[PDB]
């Protein structure tokens, strides 16, 4: 079985920084990506970034590279993303999707609980 | 960055009709034969459970109602006639590099 | 319009040794040299070379240097009925330039796809499945599964080949545009290298045939420096005399030495048909064979010091490490070892550069052979416009090689590799040897060599060309004329109609010989006896 876990909710402060955690278990996590999406309340999902624990290959999109630097800790089976300059627009949930193998089309099979920040 | 246009953004389909959800893009996301694209479903207050691998292959633990077709630019989700339990928002998340993108979502209801 | 001589003597001595070492000496010689003993293979390599590959080499060179008339038009001076050998060797060159440039296209793709600072063989990205990934040895844990495949294997069978989109020879639709425009550059280089004959095909060799050695030296140094070189070199040089008892080692050694020296393929004739008359056709036919053998030996050292490093790192002996065909053995395990080497992105660029250069000159020679043959065959409709008909042969070889570049790819390349080099080419070579030896009296073939060089051939070659070579070619023909073809690459069992297709491909050759024999026997008048005796003797106007 595959299941993911995250931390609890936090508070959105002007200019503060927050570290969203995301665990992983039940599979060799050193070869599957760990995506991150931002589902703002009322609107659709939005892709934040990407990471590949085992090579450090991280991708981003639309200035999220300077706002959310992802970090993978392959020891405790956890991945991080150090947010910074939390603007009032960044008050949303932050899922932690696991991209599947490449042959399946990079399927975001399993998703975390959701670390909503308000 | 790829643009993922979805239409219609709202399907007012009842119980007994086959609803459709289109998903177009600039690419041509067909890569190495396996068309890089997926379909999700976000029920109110739930994580986006996955539906379709590569817009053709079923997911995991999903009934055979949610079919899938299309290749190249036009990808469609011809959902089988369902009941009021499958009222949610369906996204079209491509995966061709280098930065993936999510659709706008097409909420369905009677 | 005389025969355009070479620039220098070294200009031909280098061209022939560039033609010699093409791909056997770089991947197949170690792979065939560890399966057959390891140390008990060099002896049946040398005592088979000296008996069946070097005498044929020297015979081809002396024949081409004395007659100076190519490959298809030399038969009107040797034996009229055997003039079909030229058309047969042209069909053979078509098939082989069809299946041979695909490997160079793959090598050029690896070259142009290795400029990234991080080579795409260490990680495991989209087009490279992860469910069967992770078999790369650069991991601390001992997790392993019989289904896991290394990332280099997925790169070779899912990105360049895209073989996952072809269920075999039953369907191979879709052409790899990234390879279709990649082999076009190689064919452009080929045409722009042999678009003038020899005045440029010799100058190109000055950099295409000596550059593989400059790269092999540094690769051998790096391999010997590797942590675990000796564990592989010892296995490369470990003799197993119990393997020498089986005839398989002798068959493999004979096939390897013949298809590495390449005598009688209508190219050594075309090369020797260019240099001067009084040129020493012995000191260049005796050095090319030993240079080819030493090149195979050094490349075996390189390949197996790399394999020994890989086995020592994977915590497993040299066995059960990349046990597959040649192209896989050079594009998967060696590619992974290069991707794990310290100074990566440099030992891949130069490796693929050398891999494409030691094939470019070989294809240059293989095409120039039949080009010179067809040119000096018809010196009226041709030999005035050599700028043309080279574009024609190149476009023909390209349109024939357009089937090996589809998503099927290796599924047709392996077939054309192990069917177009079967008993057809060997029967052509046997008929050539028995025509130069038995029909054309070897007394004249010694008198002319004596009057050309200055001394008659010794009693060694005098007995070999009549008793050893025509026997060791009949043996190498009858060896796998009965062996069941079981190609089976990438765990794909070939259908039964593939055997009929291979038989028909072989029959495409060796049909021209009886065709022309009949066409020549019908024209000459008289009874059967005089009809034979007429077209056995040379013209001699
Ligand atoms: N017609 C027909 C017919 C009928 C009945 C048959 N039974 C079986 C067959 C074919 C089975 C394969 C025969 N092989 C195998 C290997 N082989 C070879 C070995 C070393 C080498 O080195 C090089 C190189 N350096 O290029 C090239 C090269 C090639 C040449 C021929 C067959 C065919
Ligand atoms: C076998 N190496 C040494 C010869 C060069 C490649 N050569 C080959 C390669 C494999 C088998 C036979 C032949 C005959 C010569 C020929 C003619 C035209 C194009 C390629 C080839
Ligand atoms: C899609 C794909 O590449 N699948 C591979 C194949 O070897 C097999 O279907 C599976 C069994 O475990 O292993 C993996």
């Amino acid at each position: 079985q595959v299941q993911l876990q995250q931390s609890g909710p936090e508070l959105v402060k002007l200019g503060a920084s927050v570290r969203i955690s995301c665990k992983a278990s039940g599979y060799r996590f050193s070869y599957s990506w760990m995506n991150w999406v931002k589902q703002r309340p009322g609107k659709g999902l939005e892709w934040i970034g990407r990471i590949y624990p085992g090579d450090g290959d991280t991708k981003y999109s639309g200035k999220f590279k300077g706002k959310a630097t992802l970090t993978a800790d392959k020891s405790s089976s956890t991945v991080y993303m150090q947010l910074s300059s939390l603007t009032s627009e960044d008050s949303a949930v932050y899922f932690c999707a696991r991209s599947a193998y490449g042959s399946e089309g990079f399927a975001m099979d399993y998703w975390g609980q959701g670390t909503s920040v308000t | 960055d790829i643009v993922l246009t979805q239409s219609p953004a709202s399907l007012a389909v009842s119980l007994g009709q086959r609803a459709t959800i289109s998903c177009r893009a600039s690419e041509s996301v067909d890569n190495y034969g396996i068309s890089f694209l997926n379909w999700f479903q976000q029920k109110p207050g739930q994580p986006p459970k996955l539906l379709i691998y590569a817009a053709s292959n079923q997911g995991s633990g999903v009934p055979a109602r949610f079919s899938g077709s299309g290749s190249g630019t036009y990808f469609s989700l011809n959902i089988h006639p369902m009941e009021e339990d499958d009222t949610a928002v369906y996204f079209c998340q491509q995966t061709k590099g280098v930065s993936w993108t999510f659709g706008g979502g097409t909420k369905v209801e009677i | 319009g005389e025969r355009e001589t070479w620039g220098k003597k070294v200009d031909f001595l280098l061209s022939v040794i560039g033609y010699a070492v093409d791909l056997g000496n770089v991947w197949r010689f170690p792979y065939i040299c560890y399966q057959n003993g390891g140390g008990a293979f060099l002896l049946p390599y040398t005592i088979m070379a000296i008996f069946g590959g070097i005498p044929l080499f020297y015979m081809e060179l002396a024949l081409g240097q004395y007659h100076r008339n190519g490959c298809i038009s030399i038969w009107r001076k040797i034996c009229p009925i055997f003039k079909g050998i030229g058309y047969a060797i042209c069909i053979i060159a078509f098939y082989i330039a069809s299946y041979y440039n695909t490997i160079m296209a793959w090598a050029l793709y690896y070259l142009i796809s290795s400029f990234t600072d991080q080579l795409p063989w260490t990680s495991c990205k989209n087009s490279w499945n992860t469910g069967n990934c992770t078999n790369y040895f650069s991991e601390d844990n001992i997790t392993w599964t019989l289904h896991s495949t290394s990332p280099a294997e997925e790169f070779y069978t899912r990105h360049v080949l895209q073989i996952h989109r072809s269920k075999g020879l039953q369907d191979l639709g879709g052409i790899s545009w990234q390879l279709a425009l990649c082999i076009m550059l190689i064919f452009t280089v080929i045409y722009f290298s042999i678009w003038k004959g020899v005045k440029t095909s010799g100058k190109v060799v000055w950099v295409t045939a000596t550059f593989p050695y400059i790269i092999l030296s540094v690769l051998l140094v790096r391999g010997a420096t590797l942590p675990g070189a000796w564990r592989g070199v010892l296995f490369y040089l470990k003799p197993n005399w119990q393997k020498l008892l089986e005839t398989g080692v002798w068959i493999d050694a004979a096939a390897q030495i013949f298809f590495s020296l390449g005598p009688g393929f209508g190219v050594l004739l075309a090369f020797a048909s260019y240099n001067k008359f009084n040129n020493n056709c012995y000191q260049d036919a005796l050095v090319t064979s030993v240079v080819n053998c030493m090149t195979s030996f050094v490349s075996g050292f390189v390949i197996f010091t790399v394999l020994g490093y890989m086995a020592e790192m994977r915590n497993e002996d040299v066995s059960e490490v990349a046990k597959d065909a040649g192209p896989s053995l050079l594009f998967i395990t060696y590619a992974e070892a290069i991707a794990n080497m310290p100074a990566s992105t440099f030992f891949a660029i130069i490796f693929f550069l050398m891999l494409i250069t030691l094939g470019l000159d070989s294809t240059f020679a293989g095409l120039e052979g039949v080009i010179t043959a067809v040119l000096d065959e018809f010196p009226h409709v041709w030999a005035k416009r050599r700028e043309r008909f080279v574009l024609a042969v190149v476009i023909t070889c390209f349109f024939g090689s357009l089937v090996t570049l589809t998503f099927g790819g290796a599924y047709v390349v392996k077939l054309l590799e192990e069917y177009a080099t079967g008993p057809a080419v060997l029967t052509v070579a046997l008929i050539e040897a028995v025509a130069v030896s038995w029909f054309y009296g070897i007394t004249q073939f010694c008198r002319d060599v004596k009057e050309m060089l200055g001394f008659s051939p010794g009693w060694f070659w005098r007995i070999c060309w009549v008793a050893i070579s025509p026997l060791f070619l009949l043996f190498i023909i009858c060896s796998f004329l009965m062996s069941p073809p079981q190609l089976r690459l990438f765990q794909y069992n070939y259908p039964y109609w593939s055997i009929i297709l291979g038989y028909c491909i072989g029959t495409s050759s060796f049909i021209c010989i009886p065709t022309y024999i009949a066409y020549r026997l019908i024209i000459t008048p008289g009874t059967f006896k005089e009809r034979i005796i007429k077209s056995i003797t040379p013209e001699t106007p």
